């Protein structure tokens, strides 16, 4: 009981742990789009230069 | 330029003579004065 | 919460537990007075503020080598007690380290295991670094093996051994301290990896450019193969390896835990815009003779199990297209009772170079550690060493002196012909 | 005979390594060499080359070999220690708020003089920093225009080496008070520029030790340095000049005199960059559409750059179509009054590089300065 | 932590512990007014095994000096290095012993011991840990082997756990400074097998063949002499002062070289000896030193070692080393001569190393090694003594002073049984 | 898919094989720092011919460097491009380059040919399809010519199907800074024209008189020469790398080339070459190149054309001009010479026009003769040999290294069957 108890506290410590970093992974990937829209936007700057 | 011409010549710029070098001469190690202070080991240089 | 308790110990683990450590300090953000600049927590551990202090124990019985870590560029990260001293050197001889200068000094290191053992909530397993080319580690830590046993009980424990050299060899009366140590713990240590000092020394010229080594030179060699073995504990990736593998695809029977191991890529920073770093390259060259960290050759045996950790970019589908062609050689043989004969570990994380290093900055390690009959040749010049000087009654009465008999070399001896007549059973 | 050896620094990019090297130059022949002093094996053989120049053998200016871009660091030999370093000293100097529109002719007579322009850049400093400067003035004058002309008007900090750097700058500012230079009425940067005597100037400092005293109180290590001195838009946002090799020309007053002709501002310079990174970094938009993209990262990798943030000011040229067609040889066959025809020095690798489309000048001087 | 406690008797052996307690002043920095004024901070760190500490960081050595004259002790305070040897360490009698064993081991070098013994019995209980002795005496004199191997009898009787060791200066078999060499030198290895662990046989004729041919010096002295015997024993204990990459201590080479009870006469070296003169021309490097000290024109002992096969070889380096390369050159010379070492015994040769090397050098090693070619340093000896024996020439002086000639006896059938071991190996 | 191996042997072909990597790393646009340094986007999608990549994508060549002694492998390691190279496949040596042909094969030559196949090897089994040896010789010593013949004849067991192209500077027709030469050359010509496919030849005297005629050069020193046969190698091996209208491999050669089988060397060249003065008053067309291409002294031979009646002229044209242009004035200047070409042949020649210029000049080509006048370069060799033999004038050497009396009477009367064989179809 003492092993199984303080390896599911730690576990559930960790685990809402990862689920910040989880939220902030999915905010972060959301990010990475929002720069892919910006490389988007620099090729729209690209194509008003190339005309 | 007898026998021995060239050592002989050559130690007394570097370095009763009997009396004098009784305690001995500095043969084993070099004319500089200090070789000491080394920081020099495997697990400090490493 | 997946914490690996190592344990290092001799003249040995104080010079591998520099370098081994190092990298440990390297791949986390771990700088050398102990602060961030979490999957570091298998071999580090966070108080209040910042700091990470170490897990591992590393002894020795005289305090020379003990006093550079204090001293050195590395004394704030490590534990004020968890370098346990001593005060005189066991001196190459199983006598003192065993029963009386390996007694007096058991039970304050069967302290701090227990000290740091039960506040690691996860603990796996235990790695062990003991010599058998001296007194301590041959001495204080077989006394440790019938120790540890006794109390942890059923636990996992694996060695990452220093075995003597074939052709050189630095000590003298090794063929008893070797010979002696391996009768005691052949029962207490799931598997026996090991290497070599002239075996390296072959590689860190050949592979590297760099002649006139040193042993540091050496020792981040193997203090790179422990960190592609302990990665899968640690690291994210798509086919993770614990340490209750190791003892399963690689141990077939009770008494043969004996493998061997190799390192893949070992190629200077001079030469690492050149060659193109192919996963068959890298796979292709773990089953050469001259890229093997022990000096033995697998054309005389057959291999009976094998394993594979991978990193960084791994791509998949290659090296199931390389593992394969492995299988039309017939200069690789296996024995039949293992066609499958293989484990794969993938993981993420690309190999760290360290600053001031000969390694280059790679992007793919293969580590074998592989089982195979063609070691038992070289437990035939360490029997073949023996019987040669015990004829004379050579060197013995130091082994007598400190409270032994002379009858345990009539065992380890007989011991060893069992053995030497229990690999040849197996590989037929 | 009579080689210059020095040591230098290399990047390698595959295996992220820095890397030590001995090169050799021969003046009279033209010959360079490169050794390893890190594996004492010859790599790299003894060679002609015709573009590197004696005044490129300054410690700093980092110049480009083979294409491999290269620092030099140390001085390994006492005999060229003896034939450079003893001479090439360094003055410090500034433009203080009233000689920005006046420029021109004193960058143009520094030239003249022939001293070296390592950095020269637009800084607005902080308050201790700012403090700093003034901490070290006292005497019974009244310095509250000049204090306030300190702490409000933008400044620029230049550092110029020369053989002789104090002793030529001296002599070349002459007397201190403008009704005093006037008066003895001779040709001077005193003399001619300035205003109301202490008010403003071109710094200039009074003795070899003082200088490093005034040079820590203008431009210290980067603490509290202040990475602008200009406004980020000022609704016209979108004028951006460049000089990478025509300052290594030496063309830099007489486009500041051609600039400040026809009514046009000058805003803010500065002379901090990456070879690589922070040019491609904005020559982002330039990456698709541009055609001898490798020359044109080529000519800002060989040298630094007064980079220069400006606005439009009249409606009747644009700014764009006085710096011209991105041809000097079509700029000759259409008119002489283009920029190109004036000072453009390569057939695609224009004198002044600016921006095309006139959205993207405000993220452009954001970027160079304010994140930079 | 480990210290060591010195011992020195005769006037024999007051010249050359004096010469060995400067090359200590030397590597520690220790002045001769007592202080410290080295440039270091490892050579501070070890400092206690040779050096106590007092008041105002004074560093006064755990040093023994003993004769039975005061004509000696009397030049040693009076030496270069006065006011560092201790003034209750200078044990003294009156009478000298004058070429006789039981002037000093029976009678009057017998009464005296118990002023040693209590000197050393304070000193070496106020050490934390000694590891052990050392000694350098005489066997020629009557005061070295005559009081000296009671000391190392009675000691031993004391703590046997220790470890005895000897820098014996062993008579020449050539040229001979004394007509009773056959009797003190004969009478005193009776005694050493059953009591003494290593044992560093040393010759002055020896030792005049290296300072001319070697150093090239043309007026040798004794204290030219005796640095090279002070060298060695510095040259010892390398491993244990300081840290580097394979320390050893004195038990390390005491178990690697002495396969039995009995066959433990050791023999001397030292590697990079070259002329003062011509000291820049050599490449001071790792295959200079062994190919010097792999020779028998380097060898303290003056046994050519070609007439028999090594036993068993040790070694000990010091300076920033390679150690592949080493390791290269111990097996050449275990693979080329292998007609030079006995065939049944797998490995001969050990090495250790340190990391700063003396001042003024930059790669250092020294030579130990057992070997059964020192049957001519003894069958000289032992055939001196029966070609007197036979015409009692000198049994007067002995008999009248409390022996017999069954403590006579006896000490040549240990000294022939001694070599009827060695015999059988070579 | 199409590729081609290469070694580096001899001292003559070290230089000129290395001038080889720049005129071919400029037209691609390959930095010396291995980075692309391209202005074109066409020169890169072929880049597998020549170069293996590397880890990041940078640029590596295929080639071999090995010669006897460590002299030369230290001035290809040079300025310009030495830094492309892999470092494991250079190769050096120990003992002397002593000219001696037991020194090329039987004394030094042994140690070194379990290595220096397996740099062959290395760079071959990593690929798809083989299509050519490029090997840089020459003809003088037991360096090159000792060389040249044991880096090949020991590949034509395990590689036997496909061409081997090497490029090899014959004999001067005047002084020779070797005397020891035909006791190998003569002994090498007995596997090259055995063994290997196709094997060019190139005069050093004539190298020379272009330079003072058509360029009006004051000082031709030995940076010139490499120049120009760099350029006439990098232009036969385009339609294998480039887009073009009438395209051939390195296998379109051994069936349009050689009749017979022995008779395969041929003579290079390269049309539009001109000085500096007269460049105003001089214009380019496809006639114009026409002439330049067909000029007696554009060759890189010394032989006059009226002793040759050429076999099979085949001018690769490379630039943008008229396919007709091309056809009607490769064959105007033939019925101009009848009896300069062989009447047993209807069309004596063939070209090949391509879409990429070289670098500098808008259209340019290389002509490659085959004609009956080579026998005054045989006469010569052949003529050497007869004297110095009834002398055995350097005979002691050879045979105190190990080459009989038997085999060098045996290699000139195999040397004596590329003239007989020759002059069968002379007629
Ligand atoms: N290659 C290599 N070998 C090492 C290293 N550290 C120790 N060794 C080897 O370890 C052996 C040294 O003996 P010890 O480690 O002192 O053996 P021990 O168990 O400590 O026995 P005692 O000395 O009596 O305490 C030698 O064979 C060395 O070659 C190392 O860092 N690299
Ligand atoms: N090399 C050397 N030999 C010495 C030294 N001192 C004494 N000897 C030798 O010691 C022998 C004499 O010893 P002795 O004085 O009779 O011993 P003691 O009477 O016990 O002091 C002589 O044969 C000397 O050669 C020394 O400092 N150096
Ligand atoms: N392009 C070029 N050719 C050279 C150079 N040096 C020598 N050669 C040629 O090499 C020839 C030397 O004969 P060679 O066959 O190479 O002798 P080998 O090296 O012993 O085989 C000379 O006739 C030159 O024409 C050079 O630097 N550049
Ligand atoms: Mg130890």
């Amino acid at each position: 009981s003492i092993k199984s108890i303080e390896r599911d506290r730690l576990k559930t410590e960790w685990d809402q742990h990862n689920d910040c970093k989880f939220v902030d992974s999915l905010v972060k990937a959301r990010v990475k789009d929002a720069m892919q829209g910006f490389i988007i936007n620099t090729e729209e700057r690209r194509n008003k230069l190339r005309e | 330029l007898l026998y021995n011409w060239e050592e002989e010549r050559a130690t007394n710029y570097l370095d009763s003579e009997s009396f004098f070098f009784r305690h001995g001469h500095r043969g084993l190690l070099t004319l500089q004065p200090q070789s000491p202070t080394s920081s020099c080991t495997t697990q400090k240089d490493s | 919460m997946r914490e690996c308790i190592s344990v290092h110990v001799g003249q040995a683990g104080v010079q591998i537990g520099n370098a081994c450590w190092e990298l440990y300090c390297l791949e986390h953000g771990i700088q050398p007075d102990g602060q961030m600049p979490d999957s570091f927590n298998t071999f580090f551990s966070e108080t209040g503020a910042g700091k990470h202090v170490p897990r591992a124990v590393f002894v020795d019985l005289e305090p020379t080598v003990i006093d550079e870590v204090r001293t050195g560029t590395y004394r704030q990260l490590f534990h004020p007690e968890q370098l346990i001293t001593g005060k005189e050197d066991a001196a190459n001889n199983y006598a003192r380290g065993h029963y009386t200068i390996g007694k007096e000094l058991i039970d304050l290191v069967l302290d701090r295991i227990r000290k740091l053992a039960d506040q690691c909530t996860g603990l796996q397993g235990f790695l062990i670094f003991h010599s058998f080319g001296g007194g301590t580690g041959s001495g204080f830590t077989s006394l440790l093996m019938e120790r540890l046993s006794v109390d942890y009980g059923k636990k996992s424990k694996l060695e990452f051994s220093i075995y003597p050299a074939p052709q050189v060899s630095t000590a003298v009366v090794e063929p008893y301290n070797s010979i002696l140590t391996t009768h005691t713990t052949l029962e207490h240590s799931d598997c026996a990896f090991m290497v070599d000092n002239e075996a390296i020394y072959d590689i860190c010229r050949r592979n590297l450019d760099i002649e006139r080594p040193t042993y540091t030179n050496l020792n981040r060699l193997i203090g790179q193969i422990v960190s592609s073995i302990t990665a899968s504990l640690r690291f994210d990736g798509a086919l993770n390896v614990d340490l209750t593998e190791f003892q399963t695809n690689l141990v077939p029977y009770p008494r043969i835990h004996f493998p061997l191991a190799t390192y893949a890529p070992v190629i200077s920073a001079e030469k690492a815009y050149h060659e193109q770093l192919s996963v068959a390259e890298i796979t292709n060259a773990c089953f050469e003779p001259a890229n093997q960290m022990v000096k033995c050759d697998p054309r005389h045996g057959k291999y009976m199990a094998c394993c594979l950790l991978y990193r960084g970019d791994v791509v998949p589908k290659d090296v199931n297209a390389a593992i394969a062609t492995i299988k039309t050689k017939r200069t690789i043989q296996f024995v039949d009772w293992c066609p499958t004969g293989f484990k794969v570990g993938i993981n993420y994380q690309p190999p760290t170079v360290v600053p001031g290093g000969d390694l280059a900055k790679v992007q793919r390690a293969v580590c074998m550690l592989s089982n195979t009959t063609a070691i038992a040749e070289a437990w035939a010049r360490l029997d073949h060493k023996f019987d040669l000087m015990y004829a004379k009654r050579a060197f013995v009465h130091w082994y007598v002196g400190e409270g032994m008999e002379e009858g345990e070399f009539s065992e380890a001896r007989e011991d060893m012909a069992a053995l030497e007549k229990d690999y040849e059973e197996v590989g037929m | 005979s009579e080689r210059f050896v020095f040591i230098a620094e290399w990047f390698d990019p595959n295996a992220s390594l820095f890397r030590r090297y001995e090169l050799l130059f021969y003046p009279g022949d033209g010959s360079v060499e490169m050794h390893d002093v890190k594996n004492h094996r010859t790599f790299l053989k003894r060679t002609k080359y015709e573009d590197l120049h004696l005044e490129d053998l300054f410690i700093g200016n980092k110049v480009n070999i083979f294409s491999r871009q290269l620092v030099l660091l140390d001085y390994g030999d006492q005999y060229t220690a003896r034939q450079l370093g003893s001479k090439k000293e360094k003055t410090l100097a500034l433009i203080k708020p009233d000689a920005v529109s006046k420029a021109g002719e004193i960058i143009e007579i520094i030239n003249k003089a022939g001293f070296t322009l390592t950095k020269l850049k637009m800084m607005t400093l902080s308050r201790k920093e700012a403090t700093d400067f003034h901490i070290d003035h006292q005497s019974r004058p009244f310095l509250n225009e000049l204090i306030q002309f300190i702490t409000s008007g933008p400044i620029i900090a230049m550092e110029i080496l020369r053989d002789d750097a104090v002793c030529e700058w001296k002599r070349l500012l002459g007397p201190a008070n403008s009704g005093l230079a006037r008066t003895d009425a001779p040709e001077s940067i005193r003399a001619l520029f300035g205003t109301d005597g202490i008010k403003n100037a071109a710094h200039g400092p009074d003795s070899f030790a003082c200088a490093a005293r005034e040079m820590e109180l203008f431009f210290p290590s980067s603490g509290v340095c202040g990475p602008a001195n200009t406004a980020k838009f000022t609704n016209c946002t979108t004028c951006c000049i460049v000089k990478p090799h025509a300052v290594s020309e030496g063309l830099l007053g007489k486009i500041l005199m051609t600039i400040r002709d026809a009514g046009f501002e000058i805003s803010a310079m500065q002379m901090f960059n990456m070879d690589r990174i922070n040019v491609e970094e904005f020559y982002e938009v330039y990456k698709g559409v541009v055609s001898e993209y490798n020359e044109m990262v080529t000519e800002m990798y060989s040298g630094p750059c007064v980079a220069m943030e400006i606005q439009q000011t009249n409606p009747t040229m644009t700014f764009r179509e006085f710096c011209g067609p991105a041809d000097p040889e079509i700029a000759r066959h259409l008119r002489p009054g283009t920029l190109r025809a004036i000072f453009g020095k390569t057939k695609i690798q224009n004198a002044v590089h600016c921006t095309d489309l006139p959205e993207d000048g405000l993220l452009e001087v954001q970027y160079f300065f304010k994140i930079l | 932590m480990r210290e060591i406690v010195h011992l020195q008797a005769g006037q024999c052996g007051n010249q050359i512990g004096a010469k060995f307690w400067e090359v200590i002043s030397d590597e520690h920095g220790i002045d001769p007014t007592g202080t410290y004024h080295g440039d270091s901070d490892l050579q501070l760190e070890r400092i206690n095994v040779y050096y106590n500490e007092a008041t105002g960081g004074k560093y006064v050595p755990r040093a023994v000096l003993v004769d039975l004259e005061p004509g000696t002790m009397d030049s040693v305070r009076s030496g270069p290095f006065g006011q560092i040897f201790r003034p209750d360490n200078f044990v003294f009698g009156q009478s000298g012993a004058g070429n006789n064993w039981a002037k000093g081991h029976y009678t009057e070098g017998a009464e005296l011991v118990d002023s040693v013994l209590d000197v050393v019995r304070k000193e070496a209980e106020s050490c934390d840990c000694l590891q052990g002795f050392q000694l350098t005496h005489s066997l020629g004199g009557g005061t070295g082997s005559g009081m000296g191997t009671l000391l190392i009898s009675k000691i031993r009787e004391e703590y046997p756990d220790r470890i005895m060791n000897t820098f014996s200066v062993v008579p020449s078999p050539k040229v001979s400074d004394t007509v009773v060499e056959p009797y003190n030198a004969t009478l005193s290895v009776h005694q050493l097998v059953e009591n003494t662990d290593e044992t560093y046989c040393i010759d002055n004729e020896a030792l005049y063949d290296i300072c001319f041919r070697t150093l090239k010096l043309t007026t040798p002295t004794y204290g030219d002499l005796n640095h090279l015997v002070s060298a060695t024993m510095s040259g010892v204990t390398t491993c244990l002062r300081f840290p580097g990459q394979l320390n050893a201590d004195l038990r390390k080479l005491a178990v690697n070289m002495v396969p039995f009870p009995r066959l433990h006469f050791f023999m001397p070296g030292f590697a990079p000896l070259t002329s003062r003169g011509s000291q820049q021309y050599r490449a001071l490097t790792v295959p200079e030193l062994t190919q010097q000290m792999f020779d028998a024109k380097n060898m303290m002992a003056a046994c050519d070692p070609r007439h028999g096969r090594y036993l068993t070889v040790a070694a000990v380096f010091r300076g920033r080393m390679s150690m592949k390369e080493v390791d290269e050159q111990m097996l050449n010379v275990q693979n080329k001569n292998s007609s030079y070492f006995v065939e049944w015994i797998p490995n001969n040769v050990k090495t250790a190393v340190c990391d700063i090397p003396p001042r003024g050098l930059k790669m250092s090693a020294t030579f130990i090694g057992n070997s059964t070619a020192i049957q001519e340093l003894f069958k000289r000896i032992s055939e001196q003594f029966t070609a007197m024996f036979r015409r009692k020439a000198f049994l007067h002086w002995y008999t009248g002073e409390g022996m017999d000639e069954m403590e006579f006896t006896e000490a040549e059938s240990n000294m022939n049984d001694l070599v009827s071991e060695y015999q059988q190996y070579q």
